[PDB]
Formats: structure tokens, C-alpha cells, sequence
């Protein structure tokens, strides 16, 4: 006889998706484009951004810390301190659901300050290099 | 044992 | 004199962020923090943000957009569903990594088809030819 | 005229438009009475005659198997424990039928089986099938 | 409502219409690869490679043979001496893709090897296709 | 002339209001609008209100008045808990009716007392008494 | 006759106990956990006055609310704001009638009483109104 | 206070 | 077989 | 070339 | 409940 | 554009 076996000596194999985190990233990114589960609301300066607050802890301390208090994980609606700037925002935001931080002359200090006020050190020492 | 797939993982969620 | 800090308009690409933003998603997963859905597979359950859900289900994808079907928090499975495939494709979803042992080849690959992850079921094609 | 020529005046070709599936159930009748079945297929618990002509035709996994040259003259093949005797049943019919019978309770078996076996039309078919469903 | 059953919900037959045809041409392409034909037809000396199991569904003659269990392991089989090796060509042809193919001047050939084969309904189309012309 | 209408204080007292009450609340729960919970009995799913749940059973009003426990959409039972007891527990909280057939009382009455329904069990008692 | 078998029911027909003060108690655990903000998941505006509520109550109760909560659009609103002819304690009236079976009338606000209960599609409330 | 018992049904009835 | 109880038939929330 | 279909059967049905 | 395929049902074995 | 790749990590890793 011959016996087929997929795997004969009860192996251990594990494949890697080298692109899966970057493909799981676009389409969380889709969803907060059509506002599919967003779950939050941030108010900067009477302007609003939708976004998953899975993703805003995933990448900001300030966010890990106010989503890990139960009594204000279920807050829907976050206005920041007036101080920060909209468009430095906008910018951490994409960064968030992109990978990439869009810098032109006019709005880097602008990034640079909403990332500390988001704790995104790791972004805020990438900004201080680029000077 | 380990392989490395590097083909699209999921499928895209259209824009 | 006029001190400007450029005008290269420019972008800064973090080749390993997408990587990290998983990492620490599964993190919130094991510390049950936020996971808003539960997964019933034979009686199994399993909990799971459906946000990663969507973003690597095409099943998932077409529940969760169902305007109707707004609140749900507990899906069942088929009853033909295998309990062990679906674990693996879910640690898949939140690894990038695939773990097949010999017992479960079938399981998984059938399962990634039901779920609709037809990349996950042409890497599983793939494997058992060679 | 005192002659007559009386000749077969035709380069014409015949086409039996139902000789194929008259082919496949003969094919179907001699696996019932066991004539010329070679190889036995063990399915954990079961065991399952075929031709290996037929099993190629229709299997990419066994037309690898009997192409491979140390493994042609197989006569007992040992499938992987996973595989349900019952989706390989609906399957084995499936190739000498054309008949796919898909009840609930195993179009899951069925389809992982027709995986294994490499049948990805089937798969494809199945595919449609639970979409719409 | 909290909670949804993604279940299966068809006991169905799918029909594949064409699977006949296509195993048909598999059996001919394995026949014309040398891959697992099983006899030799020897017909005036002329060598023709073949499936037992595709004969004994087209022939009566080799239906005969075969399921004698005797002879069913014979690889070498020589046809009477009468039989015409461009008539059995032309049969054998038929058996792995439906069509007979007939020259003006051979019809009468592939009648008697039809015959001599036992194949009653190609005899049937035979005689009506002689009768389109004599 | 001044025409002003009554003057005291009256109340009109809707003495079938309550129970009106409770049977479009039963209705909702089986056309499973609102409903926002699944109670798991040994794999078995019910589903079920919460302000319902807390209404009828000291339980599930410790379970959903915990400042954590805010978002809880699935609650298992212990395994002990019997899958039929405990439906008709639930059926008795949204319509006043209480199903006893031989075969079950004593479910029933167990049930109550983990789901700490003891005037139910009270009246259990009184009725195996009979 | 040394044996015994013991059946708690043996008649093994159908027994059914019928609380009949039980709907009145769900009622007020219900008012009582809406006076304690317990569970409650809507919130009615009535001339920048708020009130909150169960909106299994509100349906149970209102034709206008179950109108709003039946559509799937509109079914996880958490902000209800009434049209501002509305008047604020009449709603209230209404509201408390619902979590209590009692409407209370008031010299001075029996018409409030009226017209919102028309408005929130309260015909048999409307009914009992006109009579008095 | 004048309490007066009103013993109709006193809300709509939601349907099957 | 029906039978009427007339007591309190669950716990009372407290104000 | 001269095609011809024919629709019957085209061999012996072997028995069950 | 019989539903009819029409597409290629199985791999064509290459010439 | 001035595009620039950056390697190290991008954001703190929540601690299991």
C-alpha cells in the first residue's frame, strides 16, 4: 500500500503573510473613509474626525489612556484641547491608517506638537530628526 | 517550518 | 534674515507601522479590551473586534454592512464549521501567521473558504501540492 | 445506356452527440461489477474501488499520484486521515456520473474533500453554492 | 435582535452537463501520452496502444474478451487476419471522442471492422450513410 | 366672567397599564426587536432584555449594575443550570406565567434560586408542598 | 405494596401559577431603575428640558415611539428632540403615566396633558383625558 | 387628591 | 391546571 | 468536411 | 432540488 | 514629493 498523508511526521508549518498587516491597515483605512464602525468621534477646533477607537489606541498614549478607564471607554465624542491644531490632526490621523506622515513647510511644527500632545513619541523623535 | 507568502493576504475593501 | 524650514513638500513613510498597529490590536484582543463581538462555532466562542473581522472576512465584511443588522454581537457558525480551523484562521488574522499542523490542513482551507478569504485558501492550494 | 455505376458517392464525419455520456456510464457499470478496477482507495474506515484512468481524468491528486513514476503501479492508496469517507463517496460518484449531491449537513465535507483531491471546478461550483446560501 | 445564524440553507444535485465530455478527452489524452494504456491492439501488424475499459464500453467484442477473468490480463491482443487496420483506426478514433470519420472510398471498411467489433448502433448509422449515397 | 376649568389635584389609575406593559414588552422580545442580551444554558442561546432581566432577577441586576460590566452582550450560566428551567423562568418574567410539567419542577425551582427569584421559589416550595 | 414511586406531578398533565401582581412589580423595578439613570438608552428633549427613558418603555407605550424605534434608521438614535410646540411638563406626565399606570392632572395642565398625549399617538390616554 | 380607576387597556397593542 | 398567586413576585429595586 | 450528427445511442449499454 | 453546471468540471489534461 | 522611509517602530507596543 501507500498511505497520503499532507504532512507525514505530524510536522509544525506556519506561513508567513509578509503583507497581511499592511493589507489589514488599507481596509481599516476604507472603513474609516465610508464611516463603516467608527465608534468615536474627535473634535479639534469645531472640526470632526470619525475614526475606530481601536486604532487611536493602538497608536497614542494619550488615547491607550483614556479608553483604558472604563467609565470613559464609552464616551462617543472626545473634543481635544482647544489648543491643537486641526490640520496637524488630520495629518497624525492618516498617519494612524496609513503608515505615512505628510510634512509640507507651514504645518511640521504643527504635526510636531499634536504628536506629543497624542504621546506618539516615536513619531515626535522621527519629526525632531527631519529639522 | 516556516514559508513566506508574499501575495495579498485578504481581500480590498473597495474605496 | 528669514529662517523657513524649507518648499519640499514631503512624506515620511514608517515601513514597520502597519505591523506594529496589528501587534497591539491583538494585544487589545488577549487583554479583552474593546472586542465587541462574539463568534460561536460549535457551541465554541470566540470574542474579536469586528473591525479585523471585516478587514479580513468577506463573510464578516457582508454581515457587518448589513444596515438591518446594525447591533449584532454574537454570530453562529454553521454547525459544519470546525472549531479549530476557525481559531487558526483568527490568530491569522491578527499574526499574519498561518499555523498548520497535519489533522487540521483540511480545516483550515475549507474554513478560509466559508469566511471567503480566498488568498488565504490559494496560499492553503499552494501548500498541499508540494 | 446498358451500364450502371453503383458507387458510395460521399470525406464526411460522424459526430455521436451522446456517445460520450454513453461511455461514462458504462464506465460506471463495470466499477459496479468490479471489472478492471485497480486501484482500492482506504478512507479511514472505508475502502473504495476505482479505475485509476477514470481517478485521473477527474483528480489532479491522483493524476499526480499515478504519473509519478515509483508510485504507477499502486493497487492500495491510503488517503489522509482528515478526509471524510463521506465527502470522497460524493465525490467518487460525481466522476462517474456527473451527478454532485450536496446534502445539508456536508457541503463543508464535500468541498474540503474536492480540495484534496484537487478538483477546483468542483470547488468553484461549491463556491457558487454556499454563496448562495 | 443581538444575534444571527450565518447557516447553509438550501438536499441539492448539481448537474455537471459537460463532465462526460471532458473525462472523454482526459481518457484520450492519457491514451495518446502513453499514460496508463494497458494493451496493444495488433491489427496486420499495425500496433494500436489502448484502455481496456474504454474497449469494453464501446465493443462487444472486447466485452466478450475482458470479462472472461481469464483473458482479462492479456497486453497483446492480434484481431482476425480479415480485419482492416485504417477501419480500426477509424473505430478506435470514435470510441475516445464520438466522431467517425468516413472518406469517400473507406465507408465500407469501417462498416465490416464495425461488425467484426460487435459496435450495432455505428453499423446502424453505417447503413444509414450508405444509403445517403447507394 | 372668568372660565377657568376644575380646583385639586385628581390621577387616573390605569389599572390593566402595567400588564399592557409587559405584553408589548413580550411582543418586542418575539419579533426580537431591542432585545440586546443572549443568555448561554449549556450552549443553548436566549435572548432576552436587559431592564427585563434586572426587573425579575437579583442575578442579572448584579451583573448589569457593574460600573465594568457595561457593554456585556453575552452572559453564560454555570454549566449546572438547566436549559429548560431556565426558559421558563424567562417566559414566566415577561407574561406572569409560570409552566410546570412533571419533568421539570425541580429545575424550575433550582434555577430560581440561582437566578435569585425567591418569592418564584417560595412559591415553588408551596406548590410541591400541595 | 412494599414499593412507592414517587412523582411530584403524577396526573403528568399541565400546571401552570399565574402571578397576578407580577406585571405591576416589573413596572416599578422599571421606574426605579429609571430614576437611578440605570440602563436607560434615550434621552427626550422637550424644550431644551431633558428627560431620559428605556425605548422599550417609550414603544411599549407611545405609537410616535414605536414609529421611530421600528425604523432601523433611526433605531439607535440615543438624542430625541420633540418639536417644540410640545410642552415640557406635560410630556413629563405622560412620562411618569408609563412608568407608573398613574396619570396625575393638575389644575392648569390638563390640556398640556391632552394635546402631548395626542402627539405621542396615546389614543387610549387621549380617550380617558376627554372624559374628564 | 381625586383618584378615579380607568380599567381599559391603556396603550396601543404592539402585534404578533 | 391553573392556580393564582397573589404575593410579590420579584425582588423590589430600591429608591 | 461533411458533418454529420447523430443523437442516439452510440454503444451497448452494459447491464446493471 | 437540481441545479445544472455547464462549465468545464474537472482539469484538462494538457496534450 | 521628498519621500523618506523610516524603520524603527512607530508606535508604543501595548504590553501584553
Amino acid at each position: 500500500s501507500s498511505d497520503l498523508y499532507l504532512r507525514p511526521g505530524g510536522g509544525d508549518s506556519q506561513i508567513q503573510f509578509t503583507r497581511h498587516a499592511s493589507d489589514v491597515l488599507l481596509n481599516l483605512n476604507r472603513l474609516r473613509s465610508r464611516d463603516i464602525l467608527t465608534d468615536v468621534v474627535i473634535v479639534v477646533s469645531r472640526e470632526q474626525f470619525r475614526a475606530h477607537k481601536t486604532v487611536l489606541m493602538a497608536c497614542s498614549g494619550l488615547f491607550y489612556s483614556i479608553f483604558t478607564d472604563q467609565l470613559k471607554r464609552n464616551l462617543s465624542v472626545i473634543n481635544l484641547d482647544p489648543e491643537i491644531n486641526p490640520e496637524g490632526f488630520n495629518i497624525l490621523l492618516d498617519f494612524m491608517y496609513t503608515s505615512r506622515l505628510n510634512l509640507r513647510e507651514g504645518n511640521i511644527m504643527a504635526v510636531m506638537a499634536t504628536a506629543m500632545y497624542l504621546q506618539m513619541e516615536h513619531v515626535v523623535d522621527t519629526c525632531r530628526k527631519f529639522i | 517550518t516556516t514559508i513566506k507568502e508574499m501575495g495579498r493576504s485578504i481581500h480590498e475593501i473597495p474605496r
